[PDB]
């Protein structure tokens, strides 16, 4: 039954329109002599932003996720990549992207738009292989930022130097690849907007700690995506600020995403994009997903707050730190990105275990549903150790197997039955707890 | 017949007995090492025996709670060896960063193998092509040295590091000298014999291994060859450490004359450069080594390395042995295949689990040999 007031998000249409405009801008970039580039959502996109306000990216994973939402087109793309000769168990986003390039079809209409260069971050092994194939097929320059310097908590001066010095190489690379002169003012503005957008996304997620949750994770998938498109843009930073104001007002008014909220769930990585209806099904039980380390920190950037809680990282200028020159901005930009929570499990899965346990506590989670995602080695490494750590903690936890991009490795019927069994389990545990504490 | 390589075969079969007895003789610690990028010079200088974790190629169920089955058989087989207690004599465990899947073996091992007393993860740069990687790795190697000095309470001096580097470089040079014999029309060293030698290099005391390599090379000039060469094959892959499988290949009418794999050439290929700062010499040797696919970007330098080896050893056919789910090698495979075929080398693809019936692979090898016999 509906205990809480509920309301649709007012900025929904704007969130959808900003994403559509991003994809249309990439395709139309050349009409007015713009620059186009491609790389991961984890690329350090403020660097190409130093080349102008008409520099448009296509981030590889969000594009592939958009394709995966169209089951037929995703299958066609994967079939083209397989025809070239790639193993079907490679990253499903990478296979999709490759296939769509060979088919020469853009998901939003027209030919697959050729990027002027590749600007990539490498932490997952597939990060290089993805764009090595692309750069060869498109005959374009390619640059890779190796961020593999170990956990942020162990960072040394020399590790940060390695990343910072590579970024200086990246500046020289984008100047040469584009023929344009890099502008320090535009670069610094872009670093600052990326700091704003990623910290503010974390601030928004932190508002979900309250009961009732003002946002449900399925809705959040249309909001966390903006930082995966252009976190260093003014439009993304400004929209995050606007969205924060709306979510604050929902909290202030007691607004629930799910009016019958009785169960709070946490997920993990990469949901199967053509099967988001599972979230609506869970709503019928009064279950809301409050998020995941993935939704919160694929791009969100976090810090420990004065009360020990997790919140958006403090912007350097609110801490008395000046950013008035290229070299300072590069080193602060490298440090900001190296603190990304979703990079840490590449080195030490217990860091992610502890992060998940902390989310469970601070977001008042009743149960955890973990996707064993066969489509993504990078976000799945360590997943079984994370499951074990949650299991030892006493929080109910279940797994389901799937693949975020390739429906052939996702069993809708079995997964729904596993989730329904989990809702039953959570009800039984509540009955037992009530009976024991009277 | 002549049993020249029997010592290497014994060392392989009895690797664990060897390590236990090594501890009795020297009083040193044993360190389980993962991935061939481990800076073993540092461990030797610290008085320890590096022993590379490898799988057993037998059925195992102990890793299912620790590593999801979308990951490769090698990383699971390897972890199972620790969970089953087979490395209980190793006080340390260390991994130098490359493939992300292997990092799970290390993570689960340090958390759950109860005989581990210390662990260390070396974040070696992946982008060895970057002008900044050698400085970064210099500092990583130095930091590991400081760690080991702190752990053992004994200063690890430059002289100690230089002596360990000399031992490792001699091993690398001796293994390359052994490989030279494989270029002959009737090789005096089979691919199986080369594999026993190059794999055992990774878990036998290098001083003892070098002595055995020197004896082997002293015997090769006059060693009698009885078998026919058959087709000249190259094996390509990640680890490729199933010697029993390689023995089948060489029994059907072929010789494996060279390889691109971490059981073999990719481990030892280059010795360090002469250099007065021993940390730089060590760090740069690993950065300059033929690259793991994970470390091979932006350029696929591996393609030139593999093709150059194929031409220098007169390869007639190349066999890709791939672990199921192996992303770094899967990412390189379609275009490395094309590069070899465009340069006149037909290729064969075989995929492996932890265990595999040999019958199906032999049928494929025999059919591949029939193809070579036509063009
Ligand atoms: C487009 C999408 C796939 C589907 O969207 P939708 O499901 O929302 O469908 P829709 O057709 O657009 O709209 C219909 C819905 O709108 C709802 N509604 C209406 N008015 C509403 C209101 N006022 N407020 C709220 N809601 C309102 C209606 O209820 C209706 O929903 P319903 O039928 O269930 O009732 C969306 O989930 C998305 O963008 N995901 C992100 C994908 C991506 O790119 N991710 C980044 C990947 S990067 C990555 O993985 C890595 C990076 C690096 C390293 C490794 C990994
Ligand atoms: S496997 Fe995952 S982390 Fe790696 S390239 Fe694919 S989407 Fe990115």
């Amino acid at each position: 039954a509906n205990k809480y007031p509920t309301e649709q998000l007012k900025l929904w249409g704007k969130a959808k329109e900003l994403r559509e405009q991003y994809y249309m801008n990439y395709a139309r970039a050349k009409e007015k002599g713009g620059i186009r580039w491609s790389g991961s959502a984890w690329a350090l996109d403020a660097i190409p932003a130093g080349l102008g306000e008409d520099v448009y990216s296509l981030t590889g994973e969000p594009y592939a996720a958009a394709v995966a939402h169209d089951r037929k087109f995703a299958k066609e793309c994967m079939d083209a990549a397989e025809a070239y000769g790639f193993a079907r168990d490679l990253c499903s986003y990478m296979r999709i992207y490759w296939g769509g390039m060979h088919l020469n079809k853009y998901a939003f209409g027209g030919e697959f738009p050729k990027p002027d260069f590749v600007f990539q971050t490498q932490i997952c092994c597939s990060h290089s292989k993805w764009y090595q194939h692309v750069a060869k097929e498109e005959k374009i320059p390619e640059f890779y930022l190796d961020v593999g310097v170990g956990p942020y908590r162990d960072m040394t001066d020399a590790r940060l130097d390695y990343v910072a010095n590579q970024l200086h190489d990246g500046i020289a690379f984008v100047e040469k690849a584009s023929g344009r002169k890099f502008d320090d003012e535009l670069f610094i503005k872009a670093v600052k907007n990326e700091m704003r957008s990623t910290s503010r996304w974390a601030d928004i997620c932190a508002l979900n700690k309250v009961k009732p949750a003002p946002l449900d994770e399925k809705t959040m998938y249309s909001l966390y995506v903006l930082c995966t498109l252009s976190k260093s843009s003014q439009w993304c930073a400004d929209f995050m600020d606007e969205l924060y104001e709306e979510v604050k007002d929902r909290v202030a008014r007691g607004i629930a995403a799910v009016p019958n909220e009785a169960i709070r769930l946490m997920t993990d990585t990469q949901p199967p994009w053509s099967f988001l209806k599972i979230f609506r099904y869970l709503e019928t039980y009064g279950a809301v997903s409050i998020g995941s380390l993935y939704t919160f920190a694929l791009e969100g950037i976090w810090e420990d707050k004065p009360d020990g809680s997790w919140g958006g990282r403090t912007l350097p200028w609110d801490k008395g730190i000046e950013i008035n020159d290229r070299d300072t901005a590069v080193r602060l930009y490298a440090d900001w990105n190296l603190s990304k929570p979703q990079w840490q499990h590449f080195y030490d899965p217990t860091i992610k275990s502890d992060m998940m346990l902390r989310i469970i506590k601070e977001w008042q989670v009743d149960g955890v549903m973990l996707h064993l995602n066969r489509g993504c080695e990078g976000l799945s490494v360590g997943i079984m150790e994370n499951r074990l750590a949650i299991a030892k903690s006493g929080t109910p936890v279940m797994t389901f197997e799937g693949n975020m991009g390739d429906e052939r490795e996702f069993d809708e019927v079995r997964t729904q039955a596993r989730v329904d069994a989990f809702m039953e389990q959570l009800g039984v545990r509540r009955q037992a707890a009530s009976a024991w504490s009277h | 017949s002549d049993g020249l390589f029997d010592q290497f075969k014994t060392w392989y079969e009895k690797r664990h007995d060897y390590a236990r007895d090594w501890k009795v003789r020297t009083g040193g610690q044993v360190v389980a090492t993962m991935c061939t990028y481990t800076p073993e010079e540092l461990l030797i200088a610290a008085g320890m025996l590096p022993v590379r974790v490898l799988g057993a190629h037998e059925p195992q169920n102990v890793t299912e709670p620790h590593i999801f089955g979308m990951f490769c058989p090698f990383c699971r087989d390897s972890l199972a060896q620790g969970l089953l207690g087979r490395f209980d004599y190793a006080e340390g465990v260390t991994l130098t960063q490359s493939c992300i899947q292997y990092r799970q073996t290390f993570g689960s091992w340090r958390l759950h193998v109860p005989t581990v007393k210390w662990d260390y993860y070396v974040p070696m740069p992946n982008e060895v092509q970057s002008p900044h990687a050698r400085k970064a790795h210099y500092e990583e190697v130095q930091a590991f040295r400081v760690f080991l000095q702190t752990l053992t309470g004994k200063e690890i001096t430059d002289a100690m590091l230089s002596d360990a580097l000399a031992v490792c470089d001699e091993n690398r040079r001796l293994l390359r000298e052994l490989y030279e014999y494989r270029k002959a029309a009737d090789p005096k060293v089979t691919g199986v014999e080369a594999l026993y030698a190059s794999l055992t290099a990774q878990f036998i005391d290098k001083r003892e291994h070098n002595e055995m390599l020197k004896k082997t090379l002293a015997a090769l000039p006059n060693r009698k060859v009885e078998r026919k060469t058959g087709a000249r094959f190259m094996t390509i892959g990640s680890e490729n450490d199933d010697i029993a499988f390689m023995g089948m290949v060489e029994s059907v009418g072929a010789t494996i004359v060279i390889d691109d794999q971490c059981s073999g050439s990719r481990y030892f290929w280059n010795a360090s450069k002469p250099e007065g700062d021993v940390i730089k010499a060590i760090a740069e040797r690993y950065c300059d080594r033929p690259a793991c696919p994970t470390k091979d970007y932006p350029a696929h330098t591996r393609f030139d390395h593999v093709l150059g080896m194929a031409k220098e050893y007169n390869v007639e056919g190349a066999i890709f042995l791939q672990q199921k789910f192996c992303d770094p090698h899967e990412g390189d495979y379609p275009d490395l295949k094309r590069h070899l075929e465009e340069n006149g080398i037909p290729t064969l693809f075989l995929e492996f689990d932890i265990t595999n019936p040999i019958g199906p692979f032999r049928i494929r090898i025999e059919a591949f040999l029939e193809t070579l016999s036509e063009e």
